[PDB]
């Protein structure tokens, strides 16, 4: 960790775009984590600061970097409703199928929280909508004990 | 009056001798503390919820309360923290005047009835009701220096042996133990624990069974059988006592016949209830004590007492344990009784040497000796009745009334040695004569001071209960310096006062005394030549005038505003604070820095080091600290750079280098709740329940803007803490009741192993303390750990926590703030250098109305405050002008002379301005009643001047110039020997240096400028008013 | 007779009756007011659109302007012409028999999984050396 | 339905109240309007 | 209910008296503890 | 009653010192009330 990878997580999490454009030109530590794993991506992508998550992306940012639970920057995004930083992520190559230590992908949160558009687009990019978690749960198991009509609908 | 004392001096004598003894006794039995109670009374509800967030605090605790808090009078507003320490503080604060017993019994009668709602673990710790303060009479530390006690051995030995007796000892109101009492702590194993198919629900369970009082009954009890010759009563089980009686503690028989005890599951230690804080004093172990004084208690007494009943504790020490003193504020009041005693003893002798300089005999020197005093005595017991303490703003009152007392008395002498001198007539003839030119204007004189000090005394809130200080003592001291004006003084001059034959101005003397009365006649002829001319040429000091007016006015703008000066106390603060997230560990690391430092690069200066670390203002996680430091005697510490500014300034700039650490050292407010001077306290509120996300980005939209106007806002953060990462578990409900897992069970595991659960109580040597059961560090550290605690089903098979439950990293709050019931955020800040704070203030509101909807906000502490304060103002000033022109109207009998008099005010001010400017002063509390008093002395000498001037024409048939050049002659006298005692009488407290400075300063620097230009232009510009007032009406 | 004086002498003794009162009662809250019996005023509250049911006025009276006007020095009592929102649970006693289920059931179950619990910390003091992580654990929170 | 506490004074007591209700105003949602059905106090004032 | 004097004495009275400071006009303070489990803290105050 | 006793003293050389300014205020002496006040003895030992 260094003093410009400190700088950028507080940058990246704050969504001060002009402060992330100059340390981005000081070369500030894309892959810089915090204690609990979390990069300037996984930041940008949880408080759902899109122009950030596009700059990070542009200056080498580990699309598919996973915190000390296996969480990536695409479940966070999936999970808080931000269809566009979703959308980028998968862009620029994010693993629509990543697995975290609880056997939990972005379909499984996105189908938790009812974000029709994003199931959609996971879809898209080739989510398996038979991948089970820990307790062997599939995004149509979560949508039917939601009680979600239109979910359960979509995940034919 | 005069006239019926000066024929009955025995009569005199006795009003005298009344007013000393009722002085006398009222200074004996006079309360003495360095201030008074000036913040409005607050009431304080504090909660603990062992290993509980900040959200789970708010929702099962703060809203609850919050919403029970109804039917209780002159409430001004409520606010609360629920934060991560399983802490809530609620805070209410009541109209300025409100009973504060009234107030606290009215808030926890209306908490008792909401504590059903509360959880059991938030019963069982309890809701603590206490009236809110933070002045502490002194801090106690105890360490030990052979390293032999930990801080909660020290915190447990002052909890049993010291607390109690201080308490009971004569004047402390409270004590605050620095530490807990023990605990029996239970330190779990989760291995052992899986190792004999138990859980931590076992343990709680075996505990309260094998812990406990159990009720029995008696033999031969009531009713009996007739016949029975003994009653007695049984006892059954009683609470444990010992580590070795909990280590014993039956969880299980195996079917082999062995057994299982708490000692072969668990660590068994009496140790603290709480480790969030880590005190050390100069790297030692530390607990202590925080004494605050008893309502109407002398400071002085209480903590000789302190020190009488810690040196009988000193014998039964264990070896090692010492007491220190990082923080005593009696040493400080003790300095300031001395100073305005030597001041006010100056002052007297002072008034000796002038009047003997001009008038050159003993026995009218006398006559001020007995005068001040009886006023200044009979001041205390008007105080006393008023139910005042002996405080620094009672005591640097009677210093700024010195000038008006001294006046009183050398007016009166004064006038009956010219009258004698310029008429012949014996002294008792020239009292009655001299009395009767003076009486009906000290009587004006005492209405006008009271319309100009009176006033002072309804300003509201916190500033208004420090002017009420000085308003009452001032008013008080000048009233009584008018009834012995009008009583004593004249019958001592008519019976002590030798004759002067006609014409006798002791020219025809030889020496000195003959030399200056020569030299000092020769000076009051060219006084009256030069008001001659000025009166011959008044166009153009009526110009110079409006230059001093307007000179005034500019000064007066750029001179900053602030409350109290900052003092050398011989102790400041040093604050650590670590990014968020940060351990007790390094938060130690950088103490032992700050430490080192303070030990190394100022072993001249500080005496000790109080670190205490995860102690905060705004919340105490484990990545905040403080270090108190105490500096050696003022003493050992000479010139400007051993002194508490110099070092913190020093001590900021070493600490700024430290990275990844936030750390500067401040010197300590005079009084906390006053807050910054121009500062402002703010609140954003969700009014539409838009949650604490969508708030916090309301928040920064508002910070963002603040920034873009650095000329108006300067340092506008927020008060509370930014979200973390925190570990959010989900227990799969479906999987619990799959292997037959009752979700009790899996949440008593957790809370008890990771978040500490309370027991119940055992008696340890005779004191009732608490039982926690918790895990030991090293299995509650990291995620992984998480998979280690097991849980018994129904079947008796061991489940281990991952197989139910899924987790994932999220953000939340470690502290929620609520703003009269509804989620806030404290946001702080002051106006820019040259701009006001009520400009700042309606900035920051005129931002606030661009916010997203459902945001409002409102005002709070000081804010609040100077809203209330600041619209009585107008009013006041109004008032206080009205008046002091109605009573000039009723003495002269006439609707323009008035005028003449009011015209010196600027004269006074201006002195006071560029003298405060010339030394880089500010325009505080002291600087303000200052110019009051400038003001009322020059008015006073005004007064008598037009009074002199206008007798002459009425009586006499004298003309306007005539009179008025005869007026400033009689006057120049009695003028130039009431400035020249009273500027030489204020000379030291200008040029002290040394401890209680900053206020000597502040009532010195503005009182002797002010007196300088009072005096020089009064004596050439009183005349030149009454001529151009006169000349315009008739 | 000093209100305030009689209010607290009421309570205290209203405080030894607590405990042995049904704790269904106790958990409704009891109050203790010093108030006259007739009305002072009534504030109405209306929508003039007709966005809003009386039960939604009624709410939104209750959940944000009952409390602040009831705190007001002055106002000894505040009757709310209405209801506060509650999570009403309507059993349905022909389902609950078919799944052999009673309402003591059902109330197990809303406790058990409406609960807010308290979970303690990961490197919570007093912690082992060299500890990095210290975050707040969050395990079952209210349902929404 | 508001009642008046014991001893306190009814007109200072309603200004307080209307000074409450005037900061709750603006974050009302859509349509809804404070109306006064009853008031004891505006006769209190006229009448004096 | 059941306790003897020392046990009432030790997790009562003395809990109770420890927090009888800072109270105003306070002569002395007397109590007894008994073996029906019964405290009693009486405070006598100055007169008027 | 040790309160009682312990004040007495004081209570009595208030009361005569009061009784002597009073005398000396009236009638605008000295002698007078020195005079008068030497009676005390003479009544207090028929009291005792
Ligand atoms: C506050 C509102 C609340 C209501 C309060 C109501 C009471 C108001 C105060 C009442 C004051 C009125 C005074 C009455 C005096 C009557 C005596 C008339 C005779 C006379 O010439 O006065 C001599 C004294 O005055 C003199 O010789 C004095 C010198 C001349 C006037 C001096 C002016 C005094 C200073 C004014 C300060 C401003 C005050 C503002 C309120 C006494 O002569 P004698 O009768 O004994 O002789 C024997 C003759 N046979
Ligand atoms: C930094 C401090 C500055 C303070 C401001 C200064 C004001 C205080 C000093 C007053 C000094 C008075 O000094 C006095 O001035 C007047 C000017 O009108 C002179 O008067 C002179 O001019 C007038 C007008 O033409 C003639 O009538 C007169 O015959 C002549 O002597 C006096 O002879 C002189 O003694
Ligand atoms: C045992 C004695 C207890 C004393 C309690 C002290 C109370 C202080 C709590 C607040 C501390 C938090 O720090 C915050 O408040 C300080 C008040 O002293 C501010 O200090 C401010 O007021 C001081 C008044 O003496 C000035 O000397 C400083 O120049 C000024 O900046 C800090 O700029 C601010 O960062
Ligand atoms: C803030 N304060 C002045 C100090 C200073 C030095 C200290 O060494 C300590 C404190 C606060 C006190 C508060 C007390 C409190 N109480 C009086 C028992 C308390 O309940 C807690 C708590 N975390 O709830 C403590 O940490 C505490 O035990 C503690 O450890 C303290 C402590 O050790
Ligand atoms: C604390 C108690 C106060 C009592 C005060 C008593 C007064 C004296 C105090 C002692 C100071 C020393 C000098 C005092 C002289 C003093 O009081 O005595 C002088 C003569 O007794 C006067 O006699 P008299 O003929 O009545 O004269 C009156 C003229 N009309
Ligand atoms: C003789 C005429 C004197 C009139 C002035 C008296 C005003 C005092 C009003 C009051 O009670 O407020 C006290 C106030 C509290 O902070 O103390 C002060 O701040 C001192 C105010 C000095 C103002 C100088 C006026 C110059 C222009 C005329
Ligand atoms: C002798 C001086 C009397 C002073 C009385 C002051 C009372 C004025 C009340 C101020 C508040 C007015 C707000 C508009
Ligand atoms: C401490 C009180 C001292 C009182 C002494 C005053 C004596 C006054 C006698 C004056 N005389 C009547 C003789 O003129
Ligand atoms: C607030 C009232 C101020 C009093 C002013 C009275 C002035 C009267 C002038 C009469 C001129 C003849
Ligand atoms: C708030 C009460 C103010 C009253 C001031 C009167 C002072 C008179 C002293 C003799
Ligand atoms: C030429 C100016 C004369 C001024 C002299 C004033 C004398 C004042 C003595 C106190
Ligand atoms: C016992 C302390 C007395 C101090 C008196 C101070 C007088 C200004
Ligand atoms: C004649 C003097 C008047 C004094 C009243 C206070
Ligand atoms: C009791 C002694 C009184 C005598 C006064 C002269
Ligand atoms: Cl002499
Ligand atoms: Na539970």
């Amino acid at each position: 960790g260094s003093d410009l990878g400190k700088k950028l997580l507080e940058a990246a999490r704050a969504g001060r775009d002009d402060e992330v454009r100059i340390l981005m030109a000081n070369g500030a530590d894309v892959n810089a984590a915090d204690v609990v794993g979390w990069t300037p991506l996984h930041l940008a992508a949880y408080w759902g600061h899109l122009e950030i998550v596009e700059v990070l992306l542009k200056n080498g940012a580990d699309v598919n970097a996973y915190d000390t639970l296996g969480s990536t920057p695409l479940h966070l995004a999936a999970h808080f409703g931000h269809l566009e930083i979703v959308e980028v992520l998968l862009k620029n190559g994010a693993d629509v199928n990543a697995k975290d230590d609880n056997g939990i992908t972005p379909l499984h949160l996105a189908a938790n929280r009812g974000h029709l558009e994003i199931v959609e687009v996971l879809l898209k990019y080739g989510a398996d909508v038979n991948a089970q978690d820990k307790f062997g749960k599939t995004a149509f198991d979560i949508s039917i004990n939601n009680g979600n009509e239109d979910l359960a609908e979509i995940l034919q | 009056m005069p006239n019926f004392f000066i024929d009955r001096p025995i009569f005199a004598w006795v009003i005298a001798i009344i007013i000393m003894l009722a002085g006398g006794l009222a200074i004996l039995k006079l309360p003495v503390a360095q201030y008074p109670t000036i913040a409005p009374p607050a009431v304080t509800i504090s909660a603990s919820y062992p290993g509980a967030d900040a959200k789970t605090v708010q929702d099962t605790v703060t809203q609850v309360i919050e919403q029970n808090m109804n039917g209780i009078d002159n409430l001004m507003y409520m606010s609360s923290n629920s934060d991560s320490t399983g802490t809530v503080q609620i805070t209410l604060t009541f109209e300025s005047g409100t009973d504060a017993d009234i107030a606290q019994v009215q808030v926890q009668n209306k908490l008792q009835l909401a504590m059903p709602l509360l959880p059991q673990e938030v019963q069982q710790q309890g809701v603590s009701v206490e009236k809110s303060s933070s002045s502490f009479l002194m801090v106690v530390g105890v360490i030990n220096t052979d390293g032999t006690m930990t801080q909660e051995d020290i915190s447990d030995y002052v909890a049993a042996n010291m607390k109690d007796a201080i308490s009971r000892t004569s004047g402390v109101g409270d004590v605050q133990l620095f530490g807990s009492q023990y605990a029996m702590r239970i330190w779990m194993n989760p291995n052992e624990l899986n190792k004999f198919q138990l859980t931590p629900v076992d343990v709680i369970t075996a505990i309260k069974a094998q812990n406990a009082q159990v009720a029995a009954g008696q033999l031969g009890g009531t009713p009996p059988v007739k016949g029975q010759q003994l009653n007695a009563s049984i006892i059954a089980q009683t609470r444990l006592t010992s580590t070795e009686e909990f280590g014993k503690i039956l969880l299980k028989v195996n079917q082999d016949g062995s057994r299982v005890l708490l000692r072969d599951v668990a660590k068994i230690e009496l140790g603290g209830e709480n480790y969030d804080i880590i005190a050390e004093f100069n790297g030692q172990p530390a607990s202590g004590l925080g004494i605050k004084l008893a309502t109407g208690a002398n400071a002085l007494d209480t903590a000789a007492a302190i020190r009488a009943e810690l040196a009988k504790m000193e014998p039964f020490f264990p070896s090692g344990l010492k007491i220190v003193y990082p923080y005593d504020t009696t040493p400080f009041v003790k300095i300031s009784i001395h100073e305005v005693v030597k001041t006010l003893v100056e002052a007297i002798i002072l008034v000796f040497l002038v009047m003997y300089l001009f008038l050159q005999n003993f026995r009218a020197t006398l006559i001020p000796t007995i005068a001040v005093p009886v006023v200044l005595l009979g001041t205390f017991a008007v105080l006393a009745a008023f139910g005042f303490s002996i405080n620094t703003l009672t005591m640097f009152g009677m210093v700024l009334a010195i000038g008006l007392l001294v006046d009183d008395a050398i007016v009166v002498v004064e006038n009956v040695e010219r009258v004698m001198a310029e008429e012949g007539l014996p002294p008792k003839e020239a009292t009655r004569k001299s009395m009767g030119q003076i009486q009906g204007a000290l009587v004006g004189i005492a209405m006008v001071l009271s319309a100009v000090f009176v006033p002072m005394a309804f300003f509201g809130g916190s500033t208004g209960a420090i002017y009420r200080q000085f308003s009452i003592t001032i008013v008080s001291a000048m009233a009584l310096s008018v009834l012995v004006a009008l009583i004593l003084t004249p019958a001592l001059c008519a019976t002590m006062l030798k004759p002067i034959a006609k014409g006798d101005h002791g020219e025809g003397k030889k020496g000195f005394f003959g030399w200056f009365n020569r030299m000092f006649e020769k000076s009051t002829h060219h006084y009256t030549d030069s008001v001659g001319g000025i009166l011959r040429s008044t166009g153009r000091y009526l110009v110079l005038y409006l230059i001093i007016v307007v000179g005034m006015a500019y000064l007066f703008v750029r001179l900053p505003s602030s409350f109290l000066p900052d003092e050398d106390q011989g102790v400041f603060m040093t604050m650590v604070q670590l990014p968020a997230g940060a351990t007790q560990e390094r938060t130690q690391k950088v103490l032992n820095e700050v430490t080192h430092y303070y030990l190394t690069k100022e072993k001249n200066n500080v005496e000790s080091v109080f670190a205490v670390n995860g102690f905060g203002f705004a919340g105490r996680p484990q990545n905040t600290g403080i270090a108190f430091v105490s500096l050696k005697d003022w003493a050992d510490r000479p010139g400007e750079e051993n002194k508490v500014e110099a070092i913190t300034m020093r001590a900021t700039r070493a600490f700024s280098q430290i990275k990844d650490a936030m750390v500067f050292a401040f010197n300590l407010p005079a009084i906390v709740e006053l807050g910054t001077a121009t500062g402002f306290d703010f609140e954003l509120i969700d009014q539409a329940g838009l949650g604490h996300e969508k708030l916090t980005q309301a928040r920064n939209q508002l910070l963002a803007e603040a920034a873009k106007h650095p000329d108006m806002l300067t340092s506008v953060r927020p008060n509370g803490l930014e979200d973390t990462p925190q570990f959010k578990i989900d227990i799969d409900q479906e999987k619990a009741q799959a292997l037959g897992v009752s979700i009790n069970d899996i949440n008593t595991t957790l809370g008890a192993a990771w978040g500490g659960s309370y027991v119940n109580d055992f008696i340890d040597r005779g004191r009732v303390k608490k039982v926690y059961v918790m895990s030991e560090a090293k299995y509650r550290m990291l995620p992984d750990d998480i998979g280690d605690w097991y849980v018994r089903a129904a079947d008796g098979q061991m489940v281990p926590f991952s197989a139910f439950s899924s987790s994932r990293w999220e953000y939340g709050s470690p502290r929620l703030e609520r703003y009269n019931g509804l989620p806030s955020m404290e946001i702080l800040g002051q106006a820019a250098p040259g701009k006001s704070t009520g400009e700042a203030m309606e900035l920051m509101e005129q931002l606030a109305s661009k916010l997203p909807t459902g945001v409002g906000y409102d005002w709070t502490g000081m804010s609040y405050q100077e809203r209330l304060s600041g619209n009585q103002a107008p009013s006041l000033y109004a008032i206080s002008l009205i008046v002091v022109f109605l009573c000039l109207a009723a003495l002269y009998e006439s609707w323009s002379i008035p005028f003449s008099v009011m015209l010196v005010v600027p004269l006074g001010v201006i002195g006071a301005l560029l003298a405060a400017t010339f030394r880089g002063l500010t325009n505080d509390v002291y600087f303000q009643v200052g110019l009051l008093t400038t003001i009322g002395l020059s008015a006073k000498n005004a007064i008598l001047i037009v009074e002199f001037a206008k007798d002459l024409m009425d009586k006499e048939g004298k003309g306007l110039i005539e009179a008025t050049l005869d007026a400033v002659r009689m006057r120049l006298r009695p003028i130039l020997m009431t400035s020249l005692a009273f500027i030489l009488g204020v000379m030291p407290l200008v040029i002290s240096t040394g401890a209680g400075s900053g206020a000597q300063n502040a009532v010195g620097t503005g009182v002797m400028g002010g007196m300088v230009t009072a005096t020089v232009l009064a004596i050439f510009f009183v005349p030149v008013f009454f001529v151009v007032v006169r000349r315009r009406f008739s």
